[PDB]
């Protein structure tokens, strides 16, 4: 079992590592 | 069109020569073959990458690969894949030419640092998949395989643009072959091994495997050597029959394999607890054993999980790519002297 970091449910952004 | 002025400075300990339109040169790490700075570029306002060969004609090997980088640069304008703005070197002549300097945008990490780092929603992985696919329709359609898709080869910046980098340039043949622990991870069945039997959907697996990273946070597979990594996969995939097994499995793995009970076939939404159904779907199209019903980059991308971003009429091809130097044998001043010509026959965008 693998379960989504984020659930699903029925603009985007990235933060750096630093 | 003259010479630009050059100046120097001592960057991850050799003397870097580069054009005074590069400014505030920034260590951010190696690349293949060569090491990278940031820079903020005078002449188009962009931040850059400045990638410095290391050694770049001290063999045979590494002179011709050096020149298989630069073409592939050169040839490749495509948003989704890392192309060139500059290439130069500090040499005057042929006969001073020892150093290549490769320029392209700056992207701010890879999706090793962003899944490293923080959680991706379902949105987040349809934008980052749909990208991968679009520049590979692109890079297969020159008839080049990337062969090494992983999320450490995936540049991308603070809106969620990304890019594919270190395309075509390695082969299996190569020694102390860098990466190769996580490369394994993400690299289909039928070239765990060798490489007589393949076709351009080895990349699809790979995909699949980078898209089930994404949405999870976690490796698919990260097996510890080639009985573990296929053992892995079968878990999941399930068994197959005897013939492509055979295609997939050396005599000691395909022993091992067949000293456990045959494993079914797992249901992928019983695995990915929360994901978009379509989310999954696609996942199952992309981690097939069967190369030939293994789903294509086109293919992919018409696919319902990227409806908000589909469009055929926006998804380009490329120009016929000439690989016939891959045939050659030349020796190391002469495969320095073609990609001395490439040096200097580059024509920068428009901007
Ligand atoms: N930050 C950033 N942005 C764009 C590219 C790179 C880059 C290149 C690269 C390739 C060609 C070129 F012409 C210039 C740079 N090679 C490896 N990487 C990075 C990707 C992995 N982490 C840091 C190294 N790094």
């Amino acid at each position: 079992v693998y379960p989504v970091s984020v659930p699903y449910s029925s603009t985007l952004s990235l933060v750096m590592p630093s | 069109q003259e010479r630009p002025t050059f100046y120097r400075q001592e960057l991850n300990k050799t003397i870097w020569e580069v054009p005074e339109r590069y400014q505030n040169l920034s260590p951010v790490g190696s690349g293949a073959y060569g090491s990278v700075c940031a820079a903020f570029d005078t002449k188009t306002g962009h931040r850059v990458a400045v990638k410095k060969l290391s050694r770049p004609f001290q063999s045979i090997i590494h002179a011709k690969r050096t020149y298989r980088e630069l073409r592939l640069l050169k040839h490749m304008k495509h948003e989704n894949v890392i192309g060139l703005l500059d290439v130069f070197t500090p040499a005057r002549s042929l006969e001073e030419f020892n150093d290549v300097y490769l320029v392209t945008h700056l992207m701010g990490a890879d999706l090793n640092n962003i899944v490293k780092c923080q959680k991706l929603t379902d949105d987040h992985v349809q934008f980052l998949i749909y990208q991968i696919l679009r520049g590979l329709k692109y890079i297969h359609s020159a008839d080049i395989i990337h062969r090494d898709l992983k999320p450490s080869n995936l540049a991308v910046n603070e809106d969620c643009e990304l890019k594919i980098l270190d395309f075509g340039l390695a082969r299996h043949t190569d020694d102390e072959m860098t990466g190769y622990v996580a490369t394994r991870w993400y690299r289909a069945p039928e070239i765990m091994l060798n490489w007589m039997h393949y076709n351009q959907t080895v990349d699809i697996w790979s995909v699949g495997c980078i898209m089930a990273e994404l949405l999870t946070g976690r490796t698919l597979f990260p097996g510890t050597d080639h009985i573990d990594q296929l053992k892995l996969i079968l878990r999941l995939v399930g068994t197959p029959g005897a013939e492509l097994l055979k295609k997939i499995s050396s005599e000691s793995a395909r022993n091992y394999i067949q000293s456990l009970a045959q494993m079914p076939k797992m249901n992928f939404a019983n695995v990915f607890i929360g994901a978009n159904p379509l989310a999954v779907d696609l996942l199952e199209k992309m981690l097939v054993l069967d190369s030939d019903k293994r789903i294509t980059a086109a293919q992919a991308l018409a696919h319902a999980y990227f409806a908000q971003y589909h469009d055929p009429d926006d998804e380009p091809v490329a120009d016929p790519y000439d690989q016939s130097f891959e045939s050659r044998d030349l020796l190391i001043d002469e495969w320095k002297s073609l990609t001395y010509d490439e040096v200097i026959s580059f024509v920068p965008p428009p901007l």
